[PDB]
């Protein structure tokens, strides 16, 4: 049996959402930030953002909206988790005492219904009559907002439009009305429906359905006096309101997709628009006052303000200050000013907040390949101390070469196909600013192998791969009886005509005297997804085949053996003669290289359906897996008939709540992992007795520590997929047990009350608060 | 408790007839002292006569019914409710505006599996079958059942699909793992 | 320019320039959120036939 | 005599079992083959129904051709048989 | 959209689901001829497809005055040969004098059992009888996924009740012949709704 302990080294740093409003007091202007499971509460003060409290929710925050139903002196918070836990939260302060009250809570999941392509959408009616939720295709969930009833009986309304892109509740409506963009075989359309709480149905919307741009991706509900809706596309911006229909096709917006918006003015006169390239625009709604008192929208105008980090969300704060919530790069506080600078920009950065996400690869003290596109960087983490190395392009893979005192970094940069012959770069980056550079022999991605100095992180050399060649995998090792250490790169030919790679290369490089020399090339008939040093041989995975290569005295790669039983062999990890193969669609499998046989042997496979993200070998008998549903699992050789030995058993299950892209090596062992949200964690093994004590301690802590939104810890950490839900097993939440040191002394005594149990290799203890304090403190020293 | 419902329970270890066996051929041990077989029946004939008697406004003009066609419109596993549509060929006198005529109607009935108790949810209007054949009426009826299920069709998750396999096929696909067996 | 006159909630906010919440044993709730158990097709037919019953 | 019919202009979610239910009341059916896309993993919108009797297949066409099944007007016709 | 462009999106988004790889071609294509055991060439199996988990691939036999039906479970491993796991005799002690249109179904969440619905175009008696049709339905237990403690207890080459039982039933339907509705009939896990044209029967088989 396998017992594991998972703890957070670095909490998530990517910003998934941000809202402004009056949550703490009616007077306080608050900033609320969602960093996966984490909710950060701030007060906008003279000095900037004064932190109030950071609360960890037992769920991935999917909906975070402030609303004020009548009778409330302050805004209430609505939260929906990825596991469909819904809650209405109230902030309460009594002198120095701070409490987050759960006004209402419950799970709003449906057994029927398939999660929608554009994900969970949560909207609140301007007149706080109801909460609207788009969770599944074909259904619209409505939570009636009634305060004089024991339960908020939520119901589903059928939606004929099975593919909705975005939806919002409209302003200035006598009847609650939703406005949404949907897709069907005739294209994209904008439609409205009135919501009847009495009849539990939709009624004909205020204005006729209108046909829209093929890539119309977001709806903006414009407040009164304008009313109506703004629909943002790839090439156009339109306004719709019953009679009115305005359309602007500004060429400025054509190059990049607008992905976020934020209302500047309470009346919706100005909106901030953020695109994929990090550009910031101002959408202007020019008004016309009517003599009947009403105000009509006369024209729309967009103007480029400047550049910010690639924004996931934007929130205007106060006095021209805007918070840029970034997912792919560092978050910012930016200042808006009417006078342009040296480059003509109206945006000036005030503060920068480090974001490690997405950690797409890492090295070991810790060196990550962080961010993407212009936000691409390297991050050096030690005792936490963080150093950032800007690349201004996408880092893909990293490897350390001790003998060369340098790192090997695969990277990609975007170039544009122009009026002229070839393609040209849009921005200067690491691959175009190296000390020396080379090119291979025998919008688009240009792939490079970067040689970066281990001390200064200076880009010493940049080797550009062939036209349409993508570098996928990277290793630094010595092969065969050859004493030299090489940078080995696995590639694929990505053409603008085909879908699957049918060609690729394995290229052996040697770095000397500030330059990279091509030692050898080996043609493959597919994509070289992963490569690992394996007992002085090269283990590589080409499409669906795992292959072992020998390095000859002739400095050539000679294929030795192949294993063909894979769908997409994306991940490889080895320990001795054992190979752990991770499939994008077919779970994991264990192979063994048979030295006296010169071939592989399929030892055992995990027969469970799992879409893998990363794999790791804990020990000779325990294998760690991370999948697409944000769960961790541990496989073990079934401990007998040959068929029984050929079956890997999932003995450990745990809902992590993060997407793992890289695993790398009291408690035994230390496997560090990097995630999409920039969270860094540690997985370690426990003895049976250590696990038993820590598990009893978890159950005791859960009876004392309360959850915001009243989400059960056990429910949160339960292994969950669209196929099954099972309670977490063989896994200890290190974060929960560590929190014992942070609870008051009277609460510690109630946790350790009539606890002895502890079978430390034999017999029973008699546990006090001080016994466990010593236990938890030794555990905090693992990271 | 009701007369329209019939429930039978039988236990095993080594109305419809059951030839419960192992993988070889042994008919196991039929007793009530392990395997558990359950059989909850719903008599259409009773339901039809009950719904016409109490829930059809035209119930006074009804004479007798001929054939009937039962098409399931919905199965709710969370509430254990089966929504069945009952296609019906009957004989009835018309409105005072006699002479007995053949008509066709639809009876929507919700059937609870926990209680075994049915509930009537819709009584159709008596529509005349003027010189339409028996096949003409059942084809049009089923077409309306198809029409309704398609209208109310809400996509289900990946993991809750009822797999259906039959070969009289060019490829055998494993959708979730993008694997095909070419025949 | 149309960047002049940005919203001012308070001038005393940017002209100048977080603690973890561990909820202690304290639990006063108010309401619960529940989903309508009955099927949407059934609810609609129930709704339409009950309106036909009202048709006096 | 034995007659084969062409059924077309069908909604892609119309199943073989649905087609059987709609056509079976007219007479005995020897075979039904709804054409499927190997690459989509969904109906092509057309197929063939083979009645045991020619007069039974004639009445199925007379009563179903040009009439809407799930909003799409069904196209029921004859076939080569040569 | 190139598979590698799709895969890069995954690494920076953390959004990997099959309903995204929906439009791309199959990753692996293997011909039935290259994975089928040569001794089963003379047998003439009719391959039905994959079980919900990609582990098994099922097939049937319509062997012969009466017809005998058999259900097979083959272990699938992409290019490797199919390995026969389970062979069961469908519709026990039942003499079928006409070739059945059989369908093998699987419940939404219950992977323990499968249902085999076989029906003939029209019932008989020697002579074809136009007013009736025969429905044959069998509930078969699937092989154990791993090591089974109850299965280990055996006296001959076998399988416990949970991972080795079978259920059979036969019923006559009349005009209009009831519609086959497999998705609704098995919407509730472990229940089969069977329209016998005179009543709807709810059939629950469960091992404890
Ligand atoms: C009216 C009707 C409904 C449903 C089915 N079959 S099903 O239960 O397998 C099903 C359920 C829902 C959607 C689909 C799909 N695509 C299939 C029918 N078979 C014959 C019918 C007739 N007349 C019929
Ligand atoms: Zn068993």
């Amino acid at each position: 049996m396998s017992y594991n302990y998972v703890v957070t080294a670095q909490k998530p740093t990517a910003v998934n959402g941000c809202v402004t409003g009056h949550f703490t007091s009616a007077e306080d202007l608050n900033l609320l930030i969602a960093k996966n499971t984490r909710l950060e509460i701030y007060v906008v003060t003279a000095e900037g953002l004064r932190p109030v409290k950071e609360v960890g929710m037992y769920g991935k925050i999917a909906v975070m909206e402030l609303f004020r139903p009548k009778g409330e002196s302050k805004d209430l918070l609505f939260i929906l988790t990825a596991k469909y836990n819904a809650c209405i939260l109230e902030y309460k302060q009594s002198g120095e005492s701070i409490d987050i009250i759960t006004r209402a809570h419950g799970n709003v999941q449906d057994r029927i219904g398939r999660p929608s392509e554009t994900g969970i959408i949560g909207i609140i009616d301007p007149e706080c009559r109801m909460i609207g939720l788009r969770l599944y295709d074909g259904l619209f969930k409505v939570i009636p907002l009634d305060r004089d009833n024991k339960e908020l009986k939520a119901f589903n309304i059928r939606l004929e439009e099975l593919h909705v892109i975005d939806v919002k509740f409209l302003y200035g409506c006598q009847a609650p009305t939703i406005c949404f963009v949907y897709q069907d075989p005739q294209g994209r359309h904008v439609k409205t429906y009135e919501v009847s709480l009495r009849e539990k149905e939709f009624n004909k919307g205020p204005w006729k359905q209108e046909n829209v741009e093929a890539e119309a991706s977001m709806v903006i509900a414009v407040p009164e006096p304008f009313g109506g809706a703004i629909i943002i596309g790839q090439e156009s911006i339109t306004y719709h309101n019953g009679d009115k229909y305005l359309a602007i096709a500004p060429p400025i917006i054509k190059q990049s997709t607008i992905v976020c918006h934020n209302r500047v003015d309470p009346n919706g006169s100005r909106y901030l628009l953020g695109d994929m390239e990090g550009r910031l625009f101002m959408l202007l709604l020019e008004k016309e006052e009517q003599m009947d008192g009403t105000v009509t929208l006369k024209d729309l105008r967009v103007e480029l303000l400047g550049e910010t980090s690639i924004a996931e969300c934007l929130t205007y704060l106060d006095n021209g200050v805007v918070f840029v919530g970034s997912r792919l790069g560092d978050s910012q506080l930016v200042k808006l000013n009417v006078d342009s600078n040296e480059q003509g920009s109206y945006v000036v950065a005030m503060e920068t907040f480090t974001n490690l996400g997405p950690i797409v690869d890492m090295c070991v003290q810790l060196v990550t390949c962080s961010g993407a596109f212009k936000e691409g960087s390297l991050r050096i983490i030690r005792n936490l101390h963080i150093r950032t190395v800007p690349l201004y392009e996408s880092p893909r893979k990293i490897c350390y070469q001790e003998v060369s005192q340098c790192f090997g970094v695969l990277s990609s940069r975007i170039e544009v196909q122009d009026t002229s012959g070839g393609t040209t770069a849009l921005r200067p980056s690491a691959s175009t600013q190296a000390l020396s550079s080379s090119v291979s022999s025998s919008e688009v991605e240009v792939h490079n192998l970067l040689i970066i100095d281990q001390h200064t992180f200076e880009v010493l050399h940049a080797h550009q791969f062939l036209q349409n060649e993508y570098a996928l995998s990277l290793v630094s090792c010595k092969l065969g009886k050859d004493p030299n250490t090489y940078f080995i790169v696995g590639t694929a030919m990505v053409y603008p005509e085909e879908a699957e790679p049918k060609q690729g290369r394995i290229v052996v490089f040697q770095y000397s005297d500030g330059k990279l020399q091509t030692v050898a090339e080996k043609e493959v008939k597919g994509a070289v997804y992963s490569m690992v040093e394996f007992n002085g041989k090269l283990l590589a995975s080409i499409n669906s085949t795992v292959r072992l290569y020998e390095w000859t005295t002739e400095k050539e790669l000679r294929t030795e053996c192949n294993h063909y039983n894979n769908i997409m062999a994306l991940y490889l990890k080895t320990k001795g003669d054992f190979i752990l193969v991770g499939d994008l669609m077919r779970s994991v499998l264990l192979l063994a290289y048979k030295p006296m046989e010169g071939n592989f042997e399929e030892i055992a496979r995990d027969f469970n359906p799992n879409w893998m993200s990363a794999v790791e070998i804990l020990d000779d008998d325990n294998f760690l897996g991370a999948e697409n549903a944000f769960n961790l699992f541990v496989c073990q050789k079934d401990s007998t008939t040959d068929e029984e030995r050929q079956h890997l058993q999932e003995v450990g299950l745990f809902h992590l709540g993060e997407f793992v892209n890289v695993f790398c090596h009291p408690t035994q062992g230390s496997v560090l992992f990097g995630t999409v949200n920039g969270m860094i964690g540690l997985v370690t093994s426990l003895s049976e007795s250590w696990y038993n004590l820590l598990l009893d301690m978890q159950n005791r802590l859960n009876k004392v520590i309360k959850s915001v939104g009243k989400i059960e810890h056990s429910f949160w950490r339960s292994f969950h997929t669209e196929r099954k839900t099972e309670p977490a097993t063989g896994f200890i939440d290190g974060d929960l047990i560590e929190s014992f040191l942070d609870i008051s002394r009277p609460k510690m005594q109630e946790v350790v009350a009539n606890l002895q149990y502890d079978d430390g290799s034999g017999m029973k203890r008699e546990a006090t608060a001080d016994d466990l304090i010593k236990v938890v403190e030794e555990l905090t020293r693992i990271h | 408790e009701p007369g329209y419902v019939n429930y039978t329970k039988l236990y095993y270890v080594l109305s419809l007839p059951f030839v419960v066996t192992d993988l070889r051929g042994r008919n196991l041990r039929p007793m009530r002292e392990y395997l558990t077989v359950e059989q909850l029946t719903l008599d259409f004939e009773y339901v039809i006569n009950e719904v016409i008697r109490h829930d059809a406004t035209w119930g006074h003009q009804f004479c007798s019914f001929s054939d009937y066609d039962i098409v399931i419109l919905e199965v709710c596993p969370e509430t254990n409710q089966v929504l069945i549509n009952i296609g019906l060929l009957l004989l009835a006198f018309p409105s005072p505006t006699l002479r007995p005529k053949t008509y066709h109607t639809s009876l929507k009935v919700a059937w609870d599996l926990n209680t075994g108790i049915f509930e009537t949810v819709s009584v159709g209007d008596l529509t005349e079958v003027k010189g339409q054949t028996s096949g003409s009426v059942w084809s049009s009826y089923r077409k309306s059942c198809v029409d309704m299920v398609m209208k109310w069709l809400v996509p289900e998750s990946s993991g809750r699909y009822v797999n259906r396999m039959t070969n009289e096929l060019k490829v055998l696909a494993d959708s979730e793992r993008y694997t095909w067996i070419v025949l | 320019d149309f960047l002049k006159g940005l919203p001012v909630y308070n001038k005393s906010n940017f002209s100048r320039f977080p603690s973890v919440y561990l909820p202690t044993r304290e639990y006063p709730s108010e309401q619960i959120i529940v989903t309508e158990k009955t099927n949407i097709l059934l609810r609609y037919l129930h709704q339409q036939w009950d309106k036909k019953n009202a048709a006096k | 005599g034995r007659m084969r019919l062409y059924v077309g202009s069908l909604h892609f979610n119309i199943t073989e079992d649905m087609l059987r239910g709609i056509f079976e009341p007219f007479g005995r059916i020897e075979s039904i083959q709804l054409m499927m896309d190997s690459e989509t993993g969904r109906s092509k919108g057309y197929g063939f129904i083979t009645f045991s009797d020619s007069e039974c297949a004639k009445k199925a066409l007379e009563q179903l051709n040009g009439f809407e099944l799930a909003g799409r007007p069904m196209k029921v016709g004859h076939v080569t048989e040569r | 959209e190139h598979v590698l462009k799709q895969l890069e999106r995954v690494k920076i988004s953390g959004q990997l689901s099959p309903r995204l790889f929906r439009k791309l071609p199959p990753r692996v294509c293997v011909s039935l001829k290259n994975i089928v055991d040569e001794d089963f060439l003379y047998a003439g199996h009719i391959f039905l497809g994959f079980s919900k988990c990609g582990r098994y691939v099922l097939s049937y036999t319509s062997s012969s005055s009466f017809y005998i039906y058999h259900l097979y479970w083959w272990e699938f491993n992409v290019h490797s040969k199919l390995k026969l796991v389970r062979q069961v005799r469908l519709f026990q002690d039942e003499e079928i004098y006409s070739d059945l249109y059989l369908t093998v179904c699987e419940w939404p969440s219950d992977a323990s059992k499968v249902i085999v619905f076989g029906f003939n175009t029209r019932s008989a008696n020697m002579m074809s009888d136009e007013n009736h049709r025969d429905i044959y339905v069998s509930t078969v237990a699937v092989p154990p996924p791993g090591r089974c403690a109850a299965c280990q207890d055996a006296s001959r080459a076998a399988q416990c009740l949970r991972h080795g039982f079978m259920l059979h039933t036969k019923y006559q339907v009349v005009y209009p012949f009831p519609t086959f509705q497999p998705a609704f009939q098995l919407k509730k896990d472990q229940v089969v709704l069977l329209n016998t044209s005179y009543s709807l029967v709810a059939c629950a088989v469960s091992v404890h």
